[PDB]
């Protein structure tokens, strides 16, 4: 039905050429999930077809094709984790708004860091990637590292982001409230001892963060380091 | 079926933490009916949005 979409899934270069070369105007078509063959090329990490399907798209801004729920090729990019994709499709003559926002609010720094590549982040971050866009649900990428408990991006987004650091979600929660709900002592005394997380607020069913903790371990863990 | 590669699961569940096993699994059953309809083997971010959109209240 999407021959070509279904060719990058599954990285049948040859077949790539063969149906481009048969009719272009299928180098944009969108499939029934509003996709174009960059989406799944770069979903599958198909290099050769992503380079290959560029080389088409120079007039291309990425932003102009986010897919049914929103998510542009760039995205997908930065979900997936690899740096030298989302290089390739950074370094073009448009270039991507590294802001822009899918249907849930995300942008495409909450989505490397809560899957935990540092690399994509801090790449997004030094090329201007705003640390603190509240999606729907009213979280920052820091209320995802915290949750994830990756010590590695609470402080590339702290440190080198600047993150705000006591802002609290629809639920009521700060990153402090996530890390100690999911167990990751260390992360928690590491947003209050480093960058001054408070552990005073409390959300909207009036629990403080140590009150939400995993188990009273952690909990104890952390009262006895903060 | 399977999990789109940059799906994100594990977003729907930091929304408001304290879901059942129940309805986690509620909300995939839900996700791969949303797929089915579209004829992938596979589920995208929006199954998943969807289907914690009418599960959860």
């Amino acid at each position: 039905n999407y021959p070509l979409h279904q060719a990058c899934m599954e990285n049948e270069f040859f077949k790539v050429q063969e149906l481009l070369h048969s009719k272009p105007s299928l180098l944009l078509q969108k499939d029934q999930d509003g996709r174009i063959p960059l989406h799944w090329s770069v979903s599958f990490q198909a290099h050769e077809i992503t380079s290959f399907l560029l080389s088409k798209m120079e007039n291309v801004n990425l932003d102009d094709y986010p897919d049914d729920s929103g998510w542009t090729p760039f995205h997908i990019a930065c979900s997936v984790g690899n740096l030298e994709v989302v290089k390739s499709l950074y370094d073009r003559p448009l270039k991507p708004d590294l802001n822009k926002i899918t249907n849930q609010g995300v942008t495409c720094l909450h989505l490397a860091v809560g899957k935990k590549w540092f690399e994509v982040s801090q790449f997004l971050i030094e090329n201007g990637a705003s640390v603190r866009i509240k999606d729907k649900f009213n979280q920052i990428p820091l209320h995802r590292a915290a949750s994830v408990g990756s010590l590695k991006l609470i402080e590339l987004l702290c440190g080198l982001g600047k993150s705000a650091v006591n802002w609290q979600d629809k639920q009521g929660w700060t990153p402090l409230f996530h890390a100690l709900a999911e167990g990751h002592g260390d992360a928690a005394v590491l947003l209050v001892e480093k960058y001054g997380a408070e552990y005073d607020l409390v959300d909207n069913k009036g629990a403080k963060a140590e009150d939400v903790a995993l188990n009273e371990q952690v909990k104890k863990f952390f009262l006895n380091n903060v | 079926m399977s999990l789109a590669p940059e799906a994100d699961l594990d977003s729907l569940i930091i929304r408001n933490d304290s879901l059942s096993g129940a309805v986690i699994a509620a909300i995939m059953q839900e996700a791969g009916l949303r797929a089915v309809r579209k004829n992938r083997y596979v589920i995208l971010q929006s199954d998943l949005e969807e289907a914690y959109a009418t599960q959860v209240k």
